[PDB]
């Protein structure tokens, strides 16, 4: 992840290395290398809990705004590291001593608007498998969690506690209409604090498998599993799924800038990708292991 | 004795009169009598056995029939259930099927009631109707054991009176048809027994102090010395004696001394919000220890606990409807809620200014914005509404949809509709001294106190948070043409209580300017 | 000016609440709801005072939030008093339900549910 710090005249690179280690580096002029800002290790076996085999990696978001930074060792372990030397001594929320008791994270972002470094925190409390859904229907949860940077407290403001069972990825929608769209196998929420949820369905895969309120989006049959996803400015989002299928997710505004429904269409086919991003607007990148990691261009049609 | 029972409707001296002079008439003119008590007294089954007791006096038997259709289900006095076994034992006696339906009559019992500590002659009386039952050949002797033997191991599970007889019959059966075999399947279950027998005892101590024959009367010295006995009951049963894991056999015998407590004092929120309160605790402790099926079993059985509330006894009583309708959005059956709400909403002689706010705080919540401004459509067109859902709405449309000028229309609104209501201005006084504009605030403070909207002489509130605004912003000049005004609007009660009045002008939370003593005979008083 | 005095004198109940109403008011929920988080988990308050704290707290999140918050609380705020609660919750349910002078009972009957008035 990157960010522009206080009185940079460069973007710093925050990476994270395997076994929780975070490095902030910059390009430097006069020498063409890199240049190591700050070095993080958190390595130490008390922020195991026992856990030998580490399982998840280390995730990288920053705050929208540049106030602070968030990395999830280990997956229990929300290392944040405040801004302003450019930096601030780091510190370690334990993850399982929260509310809710989290304990089984799955994404996490920084969402947009706001006056705080609020964190959403999609989580599986008790968790189930798809292939066993007949005696744990639907568990997934989210907590915004709100950090207090100079307190050192966080406020777990806003939860919901009946998402489907089987929900990849969160995102952060951003400013203009806030809140979040969070991809499930067989559907796609829109959450937000202060508007109802609302979510369609995406096959009749959803039938005995969900309880969560589901509309049926009309003329879609696909899945969402593992689908990488970017946003148009506002109210725009690129979904390429599995199969190399990009979809454009148009979620339609009312005037009081609320999400009513959700408009697809079926744009062009591409590359097995692995990530996303929007470059100078009017172009995409694909980044993909398996194929040709290539460049897009997408236009307005008449 | 009637007009005993028009001052206070339970006066239950005044309906043992009625009582005493029910056997003094005919079956024709005390029915009138007893239908008057028991629709009255629905829970009392000492009250419904009278009634039983005199149309068996009577011997109308399709009547005493109709009677346990009516009460049976809803009663569980252990007085009831012996007179049921009773009626059948008497009325069912010569029919050829009789062995069949009086068997079927004590197990039905001892499902609901057996658990009961006066339950124990309940248990023998089918023990020896099963030994009464005649059976010849080899097989069906030996199904007369087998159903002689089920009565007595559960029997001897369950805490009660005299579980050591019932133990002591036991050790005889089985030593009547084998004496061998009896030295093994005695020892078999004497381990439980023991943790039968000694809960048993532990159960008498809370059990001897109870009355378990009162009737239901809402609160009015010795009633609430006897809630203090029921909630021991309660969480007694809730420290669970019988130390286990197995929550549906801790929530049953919880949920046993909940509709012991629903007998004796039904007219008490506390009783039904507590029953139901374990029954969505209970729900969510079982539903993460796979039992799944079951988790949804007392979730149901939340709301029905719950609707037995606002069906029998606590109609006009609002708080266990809201009880009833959070319940099911935290189930989210969200169609349901409606029907909840609008029940509440045909029973006539309520106050639905406050169900409305809820009403509204439902559809907000749970269902958008636009599906609230259509309940706070339905509450403008109700006539009974005061005004207190004109400054919910506001506050809702405000504080969560983001908007200022729909929060300031229907609070303008409410204004042109009550604005004769101190209640009412104040709470938009102090909305508009919020919102940061001394031009704002300062208009709306000469609206009410000249157009003659409001009363003058109801309106001692208003002016008192008129100088809480005129002293943190404006100057000087501006408060002492108030003060001047203030006073020439309040001139009859305020004429020698002036400097008294001044401390109004210079205190903050707490500070006052002079002491305690002093203030309190300047003639000060705190709004 | 508020953040100054809270750093010293974050141990005064009468103090917070100043503080409490003024922010309720300033028509953010983000903020009403952190600073509540602050006073309640800190310990710079004895949470032995802080029952008005507490009892603005559900003034808040009735509303806004949504019910599930709410029931986070009750069963929070329960936990956090539960020396002096027990036996007195449908009295203390009142407080959920309750606008300026609306009980949903008659003054009889919340006088032997052992409701209180702050």
């Amino acid at each position: 992840a990157s960010v522009q710090l206080a009185g940079a005249k460069r973007d710093a690179l925050l990476l994270s290395f395997k076994d929780a280690k975070l490095s902030v580096v910059e390009y430097d002029p006069g020498t063409h290398d890199l240049k190591t800002l700050s070095l993080h290790y958190f390595e130490e076996p008390e922020l195991r809990d026992g856990f030998v085999q580490n399982v998840h990696t280390p995730r990288v978001r920053v705050d929208p705004d540049g106030r602070c930074a968030a990395m999830l060792v280990y997956g229990t372990r929300l290392v944040v590291l405040p801004f302003r030397s450019s930096f601030l001594p780091s510190y370690i929320i334990d993850v399982r001593a929260l509310d809710e008791k989290l304990l089984n994270i799955i994404d996490l972002q920084f969402l947009h608007g706001y006056y705080e470094p609020t964190l959403l925190i999609l989580f599986e409390p008790n968790q189930t498998w798809p292939g066993r859904v007949a005696v744990r229907q639907d568990t997934c949860s989210i907590v915004a969690i709100s950090l207090n940077i100079t307190q050192k407290v966080h406020p777990v403001i806003w939860s919901l506690t009946s998402l489907p069972f089987d929900c990849t990825q969160a995102l952060a929608v951003p400013k203009p209409i806030g809140g979040v769209v969070v991809f499930a196998v067989n559907s796609l929420l829109y959450l937000n604090q202060s508007v109802p949820p609302y979510g369609v369905a995406l096959n009749s895969l959803t039938t005995g498998t969900t309880a969560f309120p589901l509309r049926t989006q009309e003329g879609v049959r696909i899945t969402l599993d593992c689908a990488q996803a970017t946003f148009i400015s506002y109210d725009k989002m690129v979904i390429s799924l599995k199969g190399g299928e990009i979809y454009v997710l148009t979620l339609i505004t009312d005037g009081m800038r609320s999400v009513r429904a959700f408009h697809f269409d079926k744009a062009a086919a591409s590359v097995l990708t692995t990530s996303m991003v929007t470059m100078e607007p009017g172009y995409l990148f694909l980044g993909s292991r398996l194929g040709n990691s290539l460049l897009l261009k997408y236009t307005e049609k008449l | 004795a009637e007009k005993k029972l028009e001052e206070n409707p339970y006066d239950l001296d005044a309906w043992s009169i009625l009582i005493r002079e029910a056997q003094n008439q005919p079956i024709d003119k005390a029915r009138k009598t007893y239908e008057r008590l028991v629709a009255q007294f629905p829970s009392s089954g000492r009250f419904w056995k009278l009634y039983i007791e005199a149309e068996i006096k009577a011997k109308n038997y399709d009547k005493v029939e109709k009677l346990f259709q009516r009460c049976l289900m809803k009663v569980l006095h252990i007085d009831l259930w012996k007179c049921y076994l009773s009626y059948v034992r008497e009325t069912k006696g010569k029919l050829p099927s009789y062995k069949e339906k009086m068997a079927q009559a004590y197990d039905f019992a001892l499902d609901k009631i057996g658990m009961e500590i006066m339950s124990y002659q309940i248990w023998v009386d089918y023990i020896n109707f099963l030994k009464g039952v005649e059976a010849v050949g080899s097989y069906a002797e030996n199904q007369r054991i087998t159903a002689v033997r089920r009565v007595y191991q559960r029997g001897c599970v369950n805490p009660m009176i005299n579980i050591e007889q019932l133990w002591r019959d036991y050790n005889k059966y089985e030593e009547g048809i084998n004496i061998h075999l009896a030295k093994k399947m005695i020892e078999d279950r004497s381990r439980d027994y023991m943790n039968a027998r000694r809960v048993a005892k532990e159960y008498e101590t809370v059990m001897k102090g109870l009355d378990r024959n009162a009737p239901s009367v809402p609160p009015q010295p010795q009633e609430a010395q006897q809630v203090d006995m029921w909630k021991k009951y309660i969480q007694w049963e809730k420290s669970n004696p019988l130390r286990t894991e197995d929550q549906t056999l801790i929530t049953k015998r919880v949920m046993f001394a909940y509709e012991q407590c629903l007998l004796v004092l039904g007219h008490h929120p506390d009783i039904w919000y507590e029953a139901a309160q374990y029954l969505e605790q209970s729900s969510k402790l079982l539903a993460e220890k796979g039992d799944m099926n079951n988790a949804k079993l007392f979730s149901d059985e939340a709301a029905n606990i719950y609707e037995r509330a606002i069906s029998t006894l606590l109609k006009k009583n609002m708080l266990l409807y809201f009880a009833y309708a959070d319940y099911e959005e935290s189930r989210m059956k969200y169609e349901k809620v409606h029907s909840i709400y609008n029940r509440l909403l045909a029973i006539e002689d309520i106050d639905p200014t406050l169900v409305y706010i809820q009403y509204m705080k439902f559809a907000r919540r749970a269902e958008g914005i636009k599906s609230g401004r259509m309940i706070f459509k339905k509450a403008r067109e109700d006539t009974r509404t005061r005004h207190h859902v004109y400054v919910t709405a506001a506050l809702m449309e405000y504080y969560c949809s983001k908007d200022k000028s729909v929060a300031f229309k229907i609070f303008e609104l409410g204004l042109k509709k009550y604005g004769d209501i101190p209640e009412y201005v104040l709470a938009y006084i102090d909305y508009l001294s919020h919102l940061n504009e001394d031009n704002n605030t300062r208009v709306l403070f000469e609206r009410v106190l000249t157009s003659g909207s409001l009363p003058p002489e109801k309106s001692g509130e208003i002016w008192a948070r008129f100088l809480a605004f005129e002293s943190n912003i404006g100057d000087l000049a501006s408060i002492l043409k108030v003060e001047k005004r203030r006073f020439t609007a309040f001139k009859e009660e305020y004429e020698g209580k002036e400097t008294a009045l001044l401390v109004d002008r210079y205190k903050f939370m707490d500070l006052y300017p002079c002491s305690a003593s002093e203030l309190k005979a300047l003639g000060y008083k705190d709004v």
